[PDB]
């Protein structure tokens, strides 16, 4: 899709072993398949169907997303930060697009 | 049976749900059905599944926590078509599932 713009809020550093809260959003209409037009016709579904967050090659969360998840999908969850590296965020579109984001973290 | 019960049964492997160890946070009254804040919390759970029992397609999301998760908390924003019950299901390492449930009032129905 067009303009699938990631927005991640996470601390750029942590103490060794510290929990940090991760907040990840991306811009997406999340056409759910339930909405009707003025002709009274259902508008076809097209959503982001999966979100993953990895820290240093290791999954933090893996989310399977359904149409009831709101426009501009927002996920918030907690990471155990053992060592310096990076988060990698991935979003999978119903249309075959894959969106990615990368955020460093110092320890 | 119902769709919620068919998804629940697939998630438990044909077993009844249990109780305890899972917190479902939703607002008593959600002003906007299009965007309702939900938090689920379940120490030790391998996965937490979210269902909205009054939606046409009741499945919301299934949160799988990897080894790098500090804890088994997840928050999101969901759609509720009208006043309804929200259901959280938390599956433990041994495959057993606990159910938490709460009713959400919706002022502006979603969609």
């Amino acid at each position: 899709a067009d303009d699938a713009k990631p927005r991640v809020k996470v601390p750029s550093s942590a103490k060794a072993g510290e929990t940090v809260t991760v907040k990840a959003l991306i811009s997406h209409k999340m056409e759910s398949g339930q909405r009707k037009d003025a002709d009274g016709k259902l508008i076809p579904r097209s959503i982001i169907n999966r979100f993953t967050c990895e820290l240093n090659g290791v999954n933090v969360v893996d989310v399977a997303i359904d149409p009831a998840v709101s426009t501009n999908p927002y996920f918030e969850f907690d990471a155990k930060v053992d060592a310096a590296g990076e988060f990698k965020f991935t979003w999978y579109d119903d249309d075959g697009s894959v969106y990615e984001d990368v955020k460093p973290i110092a320890v | 049976s119902s769709t919620v019960d068919e998804l629940t049964a697939a998630f438990t492997g044909g077993a009844a749900t249990g109780e305890g160890g899972l917190t479902l946070t939703a607002p008593e009254i959600a002003e906007n059905g299009n965007t309702v804040p939900i938090e689920v919390k379940a120490p030790g759970a391998v996965a937490i599944m979210l269902l909205a029992a009054g939606n046409p397609e009741p499945a919301v999301a299934t949160f799988n926590f990897g080894p790098a998760a500090a804890d088994q908390r997840a928050a999101t924003r969901i759609r509720l078509a009208q006043t309804q019950d929200v259901i959280a299901l938390a599956k433990m390492a041994d495959g057993s599932v606990v159910k938490a449930q709460t009713t959400v009032k919706v002022t502006i129905g979603g969609c």
